[PDB]
């Protein structure tokens, strides 16, 4: 028939050169934007694309994750796709191989999964993502710990039931000690997943407190970096935004002071996130 | 909920 059809009626070819060129062509076309991502769909290389995830070749693995991971992050209807497919199960058990470069790109297309709707979210969650993506907050390779902060931030920005899965995972202590670290970039992450679980009911902002992480906040407000500062003060508002009992946390931690201060800061971004945090508090 | 979409 139409020619994207026919390679995906070569993903299962005996030849591995066929199968090699149909493969690195359908992943280009996936690349190419949402209504290229359809035509690829449409074809039915999806149920093919997640056999090619159990293959021992690796160049077979590459490509075909390369391929998922890119209509991952088209549409909804299209993450949706992926997951009725079956490449949940899959995904999630690459995320215990000792391959860098096949880790990377099953945590690009996990990532891009838990970017869309709650209950997409929860469906990386129901695969078994959670307990590796916790256990790889202590990887020392900053390349694997970035793809699974970035990962955790995104389930993390789901509803109740996805905030209350990440906190029963452990993911809080690990994410607390990460605060205490000498790279931006991990520092940025592990404030914008903090964020996201402090963005969630009293309770699940008052585990954020339990967890020891108003201390190292409160000492972020004294950085020299503005970016750090204004990450520090997003995580502080969302806590700020608690009841009663997590606003008086907030304010033993000795906030107040700091807060006031960075009022008359150089920077109105950070000006303007300073003064409703302080409203949040004293109101 | 960033998505990334391939290389650059
Ligand atoms: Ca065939
Ligand atoms: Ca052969
Ligand atoms: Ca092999
Ligand atoms: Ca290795
Ligand atoms: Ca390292
Ligand atoms: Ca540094
Ligand atoms: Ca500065
Ligand atoms: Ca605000």
């Amino acid at each position: 028939g139409s020619e994207l059809p026919q390679m995906v009626q070569q993903l299962n070819s005996p030849d591995q050169q066929e199968l090699q060129s149909a493969l690195r062509k359908l992943s280009q076309i996936a690349s190419g934007g949402n209504e290229q991502i359809q035509a690829v769909i449409d074809a039915g290389a999806l149920p093919a694309l997640v056999q090619l995830l159990s293959s021992p070749n690796e160049q077979i693995l590459q490509e075909a994750l390369w391929a998922l991971s890119n209509i991952a992050s088209g549409g909804n209807e299209q993450i949706q796709a992926v997951i009725d497919a079956g490449a949940l199960p899959a995904l999630v058990q690459l995320l215990s191989s000792p391959n860098e470069q096949i880790l990377q790109e099953a945590l690009w297309a996990l990532s891009n999964i838990a970017s869309g709707g709650n209950e997409q979210i929860q469906a990386v969650i129901d695969a078994g993502a959670l307990p590796a993506l916790v256990q790889l907050l202590s990887s020392p390779n900053e390349q694997i710990l970035q793809e699974a902060l970035w990962a955790l931030s995104n389930i993390a920005s789901g509803g109740n039931e996805q905030i209350q899965a990440v906190i029963d995972a452990g993911a809080l202590p690990a994410l607390v000690q990460l605060l205490s670290s000498p790279n931006e970039q991990i520092l940025q992450e592990a404030l914008w997943a903090l964020s996201n679980i402090a963005s969630g009911g009293n309770e699940q902002i008052q585990a954020v407190i339990d967890a020891g992480a108003l201390p190292a906040l409160v000492q972020l407000l004294s950085s020299p970096n503005e970016q750090i500062l204004q990450e520090a003060l997003w995580a502080l508002s969302n806590i700020a935004s608690g009841g009663n009992e997590q606003k008086q946390a907030v304010k033993e931690a000795g906030a107040l002071e700091k807060l006031e201060q960075l009022q008359s800061h150089e920077n109105e971004k950070i000006q303007k996130e300073a003064q409703e945090a302080l409203e949040k508090l004293q109101s | 909920r960033r998505r990334r979409r391939r290389r650059r």
